[PDB]
């Protein structure tokens, strides 16, 4: 099985799951109305936009979402020391 | 009793407190790095009146708790209880059904 | 207390706050500028100056269930070269951030006007602060 990353307490992942995964219209409006028409600070951490504090996250974490395949091989490599 | 409903805001801090002065004591002590009670006899400093009071006894021979068996002086009830428990047959044979009891752990 | 030395501390404290946001009433409470009205005035002036000089931004946050319960907060921007503590409410999702930029009908009596808005507001009711405002 590939490297597994847990997003249960990542603020933007919760907003995505609760909107694009749930298809709840109240959540979807709230989400799109929050997307800026243009972004003035694309260099700064997404946490500055997503205020939610119910989740413990360090400000060193940029909420970078994980890739769809981390282990580029399905079988162990032949290092053998 | 009353619910913890004053939350520390700093990056990477988890704590919540009952009454807002206590949240401020935490913030000035942990996050800002300031303390409010200085030792008269050495360089150290403390976050509470009761903590400076304990430290003040450490510079003195007339320590505030006194042993009931040997008469040795100590600064707080925990130290007294542990010390006085050395003046007891504290240790017990851990093996099945064996009756004996001991004063110093190397004897057991 | 000389506020001119503390401006750097106010910016660094907001910079170190979760997501760069701090309630202004809670910030006053941390630095203990709540002990005297003299200190209060100094603090409000300092926050305003940092906002005008663009080191911080005054912003509102609105309770998702109550548009009248809004929190006055400072947002961090760049480095230096209504009074209830809402640190409870800031724990929720609470994502309704807003960066800062009267119905009175003469002909019907005031009684019927408070009645009509108390009816139109539905089963959720309306607060006195909504009605008066
Ligand atoms: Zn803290
Ligand atoms: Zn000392
Ligand atoms: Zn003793
Ligand atoms: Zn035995």
């Amino acid at each position: 099985s590939d490297f597994q990353i847990k997003l249960d307490n990542v603020p933007s992942a919760r907003e995505f799951k609760s909107s694009f995964g749930s298809l709840e219209w109240n959540n979807f409006k709230s989400f799109v109305n929050s997307v800026p028409d243009n972004d003035s600070q694309p260099q700064e951490n997404i946490g500055n936009l997503i205020l939610d504090r119910s989740v413990k996250i360090p400000s060193t974490d940029f909420q970078l979402p994980p890739p769809p395949k981390l282990s580029m091989v399905g079988f162990p490599l032949l290092y053998k020391y | 009793n009353r619910p913890k409903t004053y939350f520390c805001d700093y990056d990477g801090c988890d704590k919540a407190f009952t009454r807002p002065s206590i949240l401020t004591e935490h913030q000035l002590s942990v996050h800002q790095g300031l303390r409010a009670f200085q030792c008269d006899k050495c360089a150290k400093s403390f976050v509470k009146k009761s903590h400076l009071e304990r430290h003040l006894y450490t510079h003195s021979d007339t320590k505030p708790f006194q042993c009931s068996y040997c008469g040795k002086g100590v600064t707080t009830r925990q130290q007294l209880k542990r010390h006085e428990v050395t003046h007891t047959k504290s240790f017990i044979c851990p093996e099945e059904g064996c009756n004996l009891r001991f004063y110093k752990h190397p004897q057991l | 207390i000389n506020i001119r030395d503390h401006l750097a501390t106010i910016v660094e404290v907001v910079k170190r706050s979760k997501n760069g946001i701090r309630q202004i009433i809670d910030l006053k409470r941390e630095l203990k500028f709540d002990k005297e009205k003299r200190l209060s005035k100094a603090f409000i002036a300092a926050i305003a100056w940092l906002d005008e000089k663009e080191y911080l931004k005054k912003v509102l946050v609105v309770s998702p269930k109550n548009p009248a319960i809004k929190i006055r907060c400072v947002k961090y921007v760049k480095d230096i070269p209504d009074n209830f503590n809402a640190t409870d409410l800031l724990q929720n999702q609470g994502l309704v951030m807003e960066e800062k930029e009267v119905l009175l009908n003469r002909f019907y009596p005031l009684q019927n006007q408070t009645y009509d808005i108390a009816d139109k507001s539905g089963l959720k009711g309306i607060s006195t602060m909504d009605v008066v405002n």
